[PDB]
RNA sequence: AAUAAU
């Protein structure tokens, strides 16, 4: 059966360091069939993004359940996947061959967030119902609250995992410390649904996208609990806002079939805008390696390649996925993005590989 | 916590190369750097490149042009650095150094566009008409640099062209063009050999014209077709005129009035590119990664990726309108990383990994054969290092505490792959001593094989006649009533002269001729046919050779000073100017006068010459002075000067009736805290240099390349005198005295080439060294390496197979086949017969020698010899290793090989459940990470057991144990630290660094008590850190913090402790992955924090090459900096005494105290 | 080799000493958690530990045979109160199910004790 | 034994 294995990739680029200083002395691998073990993992091809762009399928993965799936989330390690289905259900797949490992009884309620640690240690999660639980590597529950009263829609941790904050249906975003389970502020203000909430990496924001037209996307405080600043960037309903690892770009996704990429240091100039999603972009997914490209997807099930400097879209599989995606993990390596999907399923996609006719039914 | 960095061996691989004229206007140079060094070498004509000048940067060029400025006498050199730094130096007459023009930064935050990753290097272009110049800095700014010496420059915003240029490949400056004209080879729709079927051909070629005067770039002749795979591009000059661009399977010829031509070169373009493209004929390569220039106006020379070298001419009709191509494959040279057509003749290919080689081309009786003049020692990428014990030492010196090692390095890469056996010092082959009481000085003198020698003692003296048997004599012939002060050839290697307190004898042999009787004599040089005698009270006497009859001539001077020492010279390469003789000459006042012997007229003064300047122009207690030419033909002098227990050594250079000539300085790492202390040699096996005597001996060899080198005589301690022997039984060698006089007759050892920085030999396997590993029973090393053979079958799954067919035009893919040998340290070579052979695509991943316990010594432990391969067949097919574990035996040697009494045995070999990525022990176990997991197993008889396993991380690459913990390392997320408890089968986390870093190797940095874990990264960063539990970062000790940054100039990929010569502490030294060695001293609070100020100091108040910033080059990539720079910090020693003096105020500490902690740290760090 | 030129056996290390004596080692919280990868708890082989439930180490009882074929996998719940052994010690491995009750075993690499 | 083979 399949079996996308990186240690040959990783073991050829670690054969490469030694006499490469950079990808000018990369010899070029070239299209022929015959070319399987010139392949480096994308640390090594670093100038050429290019070739994360997962657009080979490996293989669909579904549960004998068959709930949608609301969020997917890579192991730290990467030894498995875990699937947040809409049961409550903790699906886990192997990290190599991608097979059915054991299924879990997390939540009650739906699961709509999950957040591995800064450090691998703790997995937050939340559920329909508002209920936040912690657990550990080996997926044994550790402790459980309601933290909001309404459906969490997400929950970020801080660059010092000692708190995370949510956001709720409720219309507000909370502010919790890790160990003491106890609310810090409310950072109330929106005055409507919150459906997104990233911490900063480093600088200890919070921002948040908003179901409401006047403030759809806000700036906060999490000590102070002020309003930094408010932005009118989407007509209405930012899906995901995501910010670049970087510390520099804020990358908004709304269903007004746009994605928009803001600078968090000028707020009042639009940086670069993504047009190319036939309908509403509900995912995002920034490279765990490449800085500027990520993934797109759509409401329509498309599933797009984008890059931060290019004015078209890199390219993507426009009908990749049935239902609507929900969001995107790519591996910690970068080779494989998992993709969650409305239609009661999930898949994997590897980068291509050089000498193959791209006849694949998400191809041509 | 607390360290100190030093540089051992400086990086070894060039990586640019131009021929220029950087010293005058009148002949041009090969100027060649590597990372951090520029050198700029000559052509003598055997054609052998001599080194004229090298200099040191703080920084890592990332390009290199010329420009012949407006008005100059020189060529600029327009170095570049990393994060956009443009550098324009130039030769400096009169201080034999780099100036700085004008230094350009362009990190503003804005121009980068919001990416904190950068990977674009900068590249450096200039128009052949010398007008311009340009720059292309973060891949979408061009700092335009515009020439009349300078203008104020100007960035374009290359984005906001008439058309927006991205993922910009090569850019050029074109040939025959009114204004500035630059080419742009970019991708505007990037793709992926590996996805082309979507994106075919994704390549363009722009031309803008640069109006400098009116800042407005247009643009002409666009093309939007290229085939996507465009490696690079090179304009073709001006009578043909165009560019050529060099696809990756194919050859394209632009210009913009006439059509395309293209030609594919192997049929791996057939529906990769619909770009129209002709079929070559006869030819079948790849133009990927390959090196060019053009020999003239029509042909232009190609060295491709495996070094073969092509001759292609472009063959053109009356019109010069290219008509046709014509390759040919002359003969195949080195993988180079640069080239440059040197003379009308001759050809330059620079490279890194691998020698870099002079070559020189004659036609053929249209068509070229390439021979070989020269090539340039590379240690090229130091994979990996196993410190071992050198196979021959001599009894002698066989009773010494200190150990004595070697270290062979994994140097090289493919055909130039090898193995590099890396020493420090110098370690005689003592034939036979001989237990002489009090003598101390001796000379050896020539009646070419030295007749006598004579012996120094107190009170008499005694000669030896060398040759069949060295016996003292006791008839007449010399003195030996007295003490003799010297005694040396005159004449032409005919006769003898010894000189006395009472006078001077001129000895034609045994017999004598006669007596000139003479403030007792306290020193005499002698220069044929001159000899010139200093008395105590500093009177000067001069003899010559008058016909033999040496002859009195008083020499006129006027002695306003008492003179303290005096040397003379004898020119042979006219470079003393306005053979000629000239008596150097140092006086109590602190004046040096260089003088004339044949008249005596002044020619050279110094105010002064004890301070130490850097650099000597014309008009303390210095005790003795030796000027002597070394190199080719006696072609460069050097002088070399004993002050106040410090050895400072002046070069030589002219400078424009005054002699024309001035002397620099030169760094330096030997300190000495009348007997002569600098002995020169003039042939000691093939060698010409000077030993320095006296507590740290050094040797001082200089070869035709010209480069100066230094080697230690540490072994045998102190060394009071020493001379050059040629014997009938011992062939070119020494003759040197130990501090229990203990006369030695030595001969250097034969398998060591001392021209490198560091005595090393050069074994080339031929193929790809891997690994390497030292067997300490049976001393004899294990290397892994690896042989390229063309793929035929593709594995798959279901397992099954594929053929590989196609047609004639097809290029194979290299597979590798693996195998480990066995090099014997006796003679360096492979042992016949035994060699392991691994399977079809298993791939040695780690291979190290390992102490598993054992019964049967009596010792613990074993030391067999573990390794672990894997299967690479894909990303598709599962990954499965191998653990080989071998122990190398002794059998009956077979008859005619007594090499071959070694051979391995297999003890155990077994597939494992996973990817053997890393190896180690562990108190006598076996620790291997297969796949997420890291074991640890039990020796048996022949079998393995396990004890405990814990999961850690995607790819464990390198482990390494103290006692109990293991240091893991992972590919992207970060170290850990794991802990074996032996009461209890369990293999615990201590902890784990929580911050995602790409990691290179890990070791250890011991301290008394505290234990730091060396680490280093991608960015070539070296940080300390550390297991705290009692602080806040820290929970519990669960973090890991560090305590130590620096950022080295290169790859370090191995490490290795050894104790210093301090109570319990260990050097870490490293092999970079450019030929660099360096070390990383632990160090006292209170020494780090005295010399942190004179750190600042060095960095603020001294102006470095090419305008450059010590502190900045060594921040990491939140900065703690707590490792000291060895290499900026030597630059004090470099000072003069008043600099030294004025700084150490300055800073508020003792020049003697901060000499005093320099000194140290290289007095701890003199191993190997 | 390593060993002979540099030996860190007459070292006492502060990271020896810490580990030795817990050092800084804080109670962990949520009473109900597992922390796998943990080190045995050197106190309470001796005496006692002091803080039975909220150590941060292991505390062991010599009474389990049969290693946790859970634990192999990484995910069992349990941990410090696991029923099964918690040690690599393949010789009480489970009997292969499908070799006892299903005939022989599938697969060539089972480690499940067969019998 | 809690999904070892979904
Ligand atoms: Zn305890
Ligand atoms: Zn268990
Ligand atoms: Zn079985």
């Amino acid at each position: 059966r399949k079996t996308i294995d990186y240690n040959p990739s990783v073991i050829k680029y670690l054969e490469n360091r030694i006499w490469q200083r950079d990808q000018r002395d990369m010899r070029a691998i070239q299209p022929d069939a015959g070319y399987y073990n010139d392949l480096v993992p994308p640390i090594g091809m670093l100038n050429n993004p290019m070739n994360a762009v997962t657009t080979k399928f490996v293989r669909t993965s579904t549960n004998k359940v068959k709930c949608p799936v609301f969020v997917v989330r890579w192991t730290p390690e990467g030894r498995r996947l875990v699937t947040g289905a809409s049961s409550g259900e903790f699906t886990l797949w192997n990290g190599l061959t991608f097979n059915f490992e054991t299924i879990l009884q997390a939540h009650d309620s739906p699961v709509r967030a999950m957040t591995w640690s800064h450090n691998d240690m703790w997995m937050l999660t939340a559920d329909h119902g508002g209920y936040v639980k912690y657990w550990q590597s080996n997926m044994n529950n550790v402790k459980m609250f309601q933290a909001h009263k309404e459906a969490i829609r997400e929950a970020s941790f801080s660059p010092t995992d000692n708190k995370f904050a949510t956001c709720s249906d409720d219309g507000t975003v909370r502010i919790w410390d890790f160990l003491r389970c106890h609310e810090e502020r409310i950072l109330r203000g929106h005055g409507a649904d919150v459906k997104c909430v990233d911490w900063h990496p480093t600088k200890g924001l919070v921002v948040s996208g908003s179901k409401d037209s006047q403030q759809p996307i806000k700036f906060w405080d999490p000590k102070t609990g002020q309003s930094l600043a408010t932005l009118h960037a989407h007509k209405n309903t930012v899906m995901e806002v995501k910010l670049n690892l970087n510390g520099n770009w804020l990358l908004t996704a709304s269903r007004d079939h746009l994605c928009k990429l803001f600078d968090i240091r000028n707020l009042k100039e639009e940086l670069q805008v993504f047009r190319g999603h036939k309908k509403e972009a509900t995912a995002v997914a920034w490279h765990p390696v490449h800085e500027g490209l990520f993934a797109s997807g759509g409401s329509d099930g498309s599933l797009l390649f984008w890059h931060v400097g290019v004015e078209k879209e890199v390219g993507g599989m426009e009908m990749a996925h049935e239902g609507m995606i929900w969001s995107l993990a790519w591996h910690p390596l970068g080779h494989i993005l998992c993709s969650g999907s409305n239609d009661h399923t999930s898949k994997f996609w590897t980068r291509n590989r050089p000498g193959d006719k791209m006849r694949d039914r998400y191809n041509l | 916590m607390y360290a100190v960095y030093k540089q051992a061996h400086p990086p070894t691989g060039l990586e640019f190369s131009m021929y220029c004229n950087f010293f005058n206007n009148s002949e041009r140079n090969l100027v060649v750097a590597g990372t951090s060094q520029l050198y700029v070498y000559r052509l003598n004509r055997r054609e052998k490149l001599e080194l004229a000048a090298s200099f040191s940067f703080f920084g890592n060029v990332m390009s290199m042009a010329s420009v012949q400025l407006a008005g100059a006498k020189r060529d600029a050199l327009l170095l570049s650095f990393k994060d956009a730094k443009l550098s324009v130096v130039e030769y400096d007459p009169g201080t034999h150094d780099l100036k700085t023009l004008s230094l350009h930064y362009f990190e503003e935050p804005e121009l980068r566009d919001g990416f904190v990753q950068n990977v674009h290097t900068p590249r450096v272009r200039v128009d052949p008409d010398g007008r311009c110049a340009a720059m292309l800095v973060y891949g979408t700014r061009l700092v335009v640099l515009p020439f009349r010496s300078f203008l104020p420059s100007y960035i374009i915003d290359v984005r906001a062209l008439d058309e927006k240029l991205l993922n910009i490949i090569d850019l050029q400056f074109l040939h025959g063009y009114y204004e500035p004209t630059l080419l742009i080879l970019f991708e505007p729709n990037q793709t992926w050999p590996g996805r082309v079927a979507v994106r075919q051909d994704t390549c363009s070629i722009v031309a803008i014209s640069l109006n400098i005067t009116q800042k407005v770039h247009p643009v002409i002749w666009s093309l939007t077709s290229l085939p996507f795979d465009c490696t690079q591009a090179l304009a073709v000059p001006k009578p043909i005129g165009g560019v050529v661009v060099f696809a990756v399977n194919s050859l394209l010829y632009l210009n913009q009035s006439v059509p395309p031509y293209g030609v594919a070169l192997n049929s791996l373009t057939t529906g990769t590119t619909a770009f129209p493209l002709r079929t070559q004929e006869g030819v079948r390569i790849t133009l990927d990664c390959a090196q060019a220039t053009f020999i003239s106006y029509d042909k232009m020379v190609i060295s491709l990726k495996g070094g073969e070298i092509y001759v292609l001419t472009l063959i053109t009709d009356g019109m010069r309108s290219v008509r046709a191509f014509h390759f040919d494959k002359a003969a195949a040279s080195v993988l180079t990383t640069s080239m440059v057509t040197m003379e009308p003749g001759y050809l330059f290919l620079g490279s890194r990994l691998g020698n870099s080689l002079l070559l020189k081309y004659t036609e053929k009786l249209a068509t070229y054969s390439f021979e070989v003049c020269d090539s340039i020692l590379n240690i090229g990428p130091c994979a990996n290092a196993a410190v071992g014990e050198p196979a021959f030492l001599s009894e002698e010196f066989q009773n010494s505490p200190e150990p004595d090692l070697e270290i062979v390095v994994c140097s090289g890469h493919g055909k130039n792959g090898a193995l590099s056996v890396l020493q420090k010092s110098i370690r005689p082959q003592v034939v036979t001593t001989f237990e002489l009481p009090g003598c101390y000085d001796m000379w050896t003198v020539i009646a070419r094989r030295h007749g006598f020698l004579i012996l120094s003692r107190e009170d008499s003296t005694m000669i030896l006649q060398t040759g069949q048997e060295i016996m003292e004599l006791d008839t007449s012939g010399f003195a030996t009533q007295g003490p003799t002060v010297f005694a040396g050839n005159i004449g032409d290697n005919r006769y003898i002269v010894q000189v006395s307190p009472l006078g001077i004898r001129l000895l034609e042999g045994v017999n004598q001729l006669h007596f000139i009787p003479v403030a007792p004599i306290v020193q005499c040089a002698v220069a044929d046919p001159y000899v010139v005698i200093m008395s105590a009270e500093g009177h000067v006497t001069m003899f010559l050779l008058k016909s033999h009859r040496l002859a009195l001539h008083k020499p006129p001077l006027h002695h306003q000073s008492k003179v303290i020492t005096l040397c003379l010279y004898r020119d042979l390469s006219g470079m003393f100017t306005t053979p000629t003789h000239w008596c150097l000459l140092v006086r109590e006042n602190g004046t040096m006068e260089i003088y004339q012997l044949p008249d005596w007229r002044l020619v050279f003064l110094v105010k002064n010459f004890p301070v130490g300047q850097r650099v000597l122009v014309d008009s303390p207690l210095v005790k003795e002075v030796l000027l002597v030419a070394l190199g080719s033909r006696q072609s460069r002098p050097y002088l070399l000067v004993h002050v106040d227990q410090e050895l400072l050594i002046y070069e030589a250079f002219p400078h424009d009736g005054n002699l024309k000539v001035r002397f620099k300085k030169v760094p330096h790492n030997i300190n000495f805290r009348r007997v002569a202390r600098f002995r020169y040699f003039e042939d000691i096996y093939g060698y010409s240099g000077v030993f320095i005597c006296g507590p740290s001996p050094h040797w001082l060899l200089v070869t035709g390349r010209g480069a100066l080198r230094l080697h230690p005589m540490a072994i045998d301690g102190p060394v009071d005198s020493f001379a050059p022997f040629h014997n009938v039984n011992c062939p070119r060698g020494f003759l040197y005295f130990n501090r229990q006089g203990e006369l030695r007759i030595s001969v250097l050892p034969a398998y060591l080439s001392y021209d490198a920085p560091w005595p090393v030999r050069k074994i080339p396997l031929r193929c790809t060294a891997h690994y390497v590993a030292y067997h300490v029973e049976s001393k004899v090393y294990a290397v892994a390496t690896s042989t390229n053979t063309p793929c035929a079958r593709i594995p798959r799954m279901t397992k099954e197979f594929e053929t590989i067919e196609r047609d004639e035009r097809y290029i194979h893919p290299q597979q590798e086949a693996f195998s480990i040998q066995l090099i014997s340290p006796v003679s360096w070579e492979a042992i016949p017969n035994a060699r392991i052979e691994l399977q079809e695509w298993e791939h040695v991943t780690c291979m190290k020698t390992v102490s598993l316990r054992s019964e049967e010594t009596v010792s613990g432990l074993k030391g067999y010899v573990a390794a672990g391969t894997c299967l690479m067949q894909g990303e598709e097919v599962t990954c499965r290793g191998r653990i080989l574990i071998m122990d190398v035996i002794e059998v009956v040697p077979e008859p005619g090989q007594p090499l071959t009494k070694n051979k391995f045995k297999v003890l155990y070999e077994k597939e494992q459940k996973g990817p053997v990525t890393a190896l180690c022990h562990c108190n006598g176990h076996l620790v291997s990470a297969i796949g997420q997991k890291i074991f640890l197993w039990s020796l048996r008889a022949s079998e393995l057991t396990g004890m405990a396993f814990i999961d850690t991380q995607l790819y464990i690459h390198q482990m390494i144990s103290v006692k109990n913990f293991i240091l893991a390392a992972d590919v992207m997320k970060s170290i850990s630290l794991l802990r074996y408890q032996e009461e209890s089968k369990t293999l615990s986390l201590v902890s784990r660094d929580a911050k995602p870093l790409e990691v290179y190797s890990v070791d250890f940095m011991v301290d008394n008590a505290q234990l730091g874990f060396l680490v280093s990264d991608r960015d070539r960063n070296l940080m300390v850190y550390m297991y705290l539990p009692e602080a806040k970062e820290s929970f519990g000790g669960m973090r890991l913090l560090r305590r130590a940054d620096f950022h080295v100039g290169a790859h370090v990929n191995t490490f290795w402790r050894t104790p210093c010569r301090w109570e319990n502490k260990h050097i870490t030294w490293f092999a970079t992955l450019d030929g660099g060695i360096g070390l990383l001293l632990p160090m006292q609070e209170k020494t780090y924090r005295r010399l942190l100020m004179l750190q600042n100091a060095l960095t603020t108040m001294l102006p470095h090459h090419a305008g450059l910033n010590p502190r900045a080059f060594r921040m990491l990539h939140n900065a703690v900096r707590n490792v000291l720079d060895g290499e900026l910090l030597n630059r004090y020693l470099y000072l003069s005494t008043m600099e030294r003096s004025e700084l150490a105020k300055k800073i508020g500490t003792t020049p003697d105290i901060i000499l005093d902690d320099l000194l140290e740290t290289d007095r701890v760090t003199a191993h190997f | 080799m390593q060993e002979i030129i540099a030996s860190v056996d007459h070292i006492k290390f502060d990271l020896e000493i810490a580990v030795e004596q817990q050092l800084g080692a804080q109670p962990l919280p949520f009473p109900g958690m597992d922390k796998s990868g943990a080190a045995v708890c050197e106190f309470f082989l001796k005496a006692a530990c002091g803080k039975g439930g909220m150590c941060p180490f292991r505390h062991i009882s010599g009474e389990k045979t049969v290693v946790c074929k859970h634990w192999l996998r990484g995910l069992c719940k349990k941990g410090d109160q696991c029923e099964f052994l918690h040690e690599y010690d393949m010789t009480k491995m489970p009997e292969c199910y499908f070799y006892s009750k299903f005939g022989e075993c599938s697969n060539k690499e089972c480690p499940f004790l067969h019998i």
